[PDB]
């Protein structure tokens, strides 16, 4: 239909990253938190499409 | 007392490093939330 | 017209009084 | 930033009327009221209330406050003292609605 | 960090130094292993919670709990 089909996906990915961030801790965690950041930004993009 | 010297300390130095490695992520997790409000944008 | 309000009223939500 | 433009200068000046202390500083003067120049300028700044000049007004208050002052200069210290108390009562509600 | 020479100059016995180092490596070992144990409890606890949350996401998160092995 629109962005609502992708938001779900993004949401589903966020938890999947969180698990990773839980399962790492070691000094590998840094690399992982990068990816997490990207996911959050995507969420913001879709909401921008909901502003007008 | 000396009865080598370098090896007996590096282990505990690494064990002290790992704890800090566990503590360094929380501050980034706090900064991300502050970085999300700038991207977030009702209408009157 | 409503077209000016749908694109102009969106900038009134982000705005602190001028200093 | 490069040199300004009269459109942005007059825009920022009329938008500066939204601040209460700034209007208080403009009204508590003695030199800009001896000659009919600042009054004619404020009455001149009424074109921002009409389109398409109203599409750039960020603060809705400065316009109406301008219409109040232009409404008051037609018909000294005391009234100038009278306005800010009331506007002060009005401010915080809107501030609550903003964020 | 160099409490040895500090104990030599001040006049202390480094036996309590290396002893507190044995208790420091043991206590730090139990500390890190405890953090990894409770962290694993959070990993399989929250992971199983997501397992009972949705079944179509259960199969991949099983791969998540079976990766890096």
């Amino acid at each position: 239909q629109y962005k609502i089909q992708e938001l779900r996906k993004l949401l589903k990915s966020l938890l999947l990253n969180y698990l990773e961030l839980i399962g790492v801790l070691p000094d590998m965690y840094e690399r992982k938190v990068e990816n997490i950041r990207t996911i959050l930004v995507n969420i913001h993009h879709l909401l921008n499409e909901y502003r007008p | 007392w000396t009865r080598n010297f370098h090896v007996l300390i590096d282990l505990l130095n690494w064990f002290r490093t790992t704890n800090m490695n566990v503590n360094n992520c929380i501050w980034a997790l706090k900064s991300s939330l502050n970085s999300m409000t700038n991207a977030k944008l009702n209408v009157d | 017209n409503s077209t000016e309000l749908l694109d102009y009223a969106t900038k009134l939500s982000k705005f602190i009084w001028p200093a | 930033n490069p040199l300004p433009t009269r459109f942005e200068v007059e825009l920022e000046f009329i938008q500066s009327l939204a601040n209460i202390q700034y209007v208080t500083y403009l009204l508590t003067q003695q030199q800009i009221w001896k000659s009919p120049n600042f009054k004619n300028y404020l009455k001149y700044l009424e074109y921002w209330c009409n389109p398409p000049y109203s599409q750039c007004i960020v603060y809705p208050n400065c316009l109406f406050i301008l219409k109040l002052l232009n409404g008051f200069m037609e018909s000294x210290x005391x009234x100038x003292x009278x306005x800010x108390x009331x506007x002060x009562x009005x401010x915080x509600x809107x501030x609550x609605x903003x964020x | 960090p160099l409490e040895v020479v500090q104990y030599i100059e001040d006049g202390r016995n480094p036996d309590i130094y290396t002893r507190e180092f044995v208790e420091a490596i043991r206590r730090s070992n139990q500390y890190q292993r405890g953090k990894m144990h409770g962290l694993k409890q959070l990993r399989d606890s929250l992971a199983d919670k997501i397992v009972d949350e949705f079944p179509e996401l259960k199969e991949p998160v099983e791969d998540i709990i079976k990766r890096t092995s």
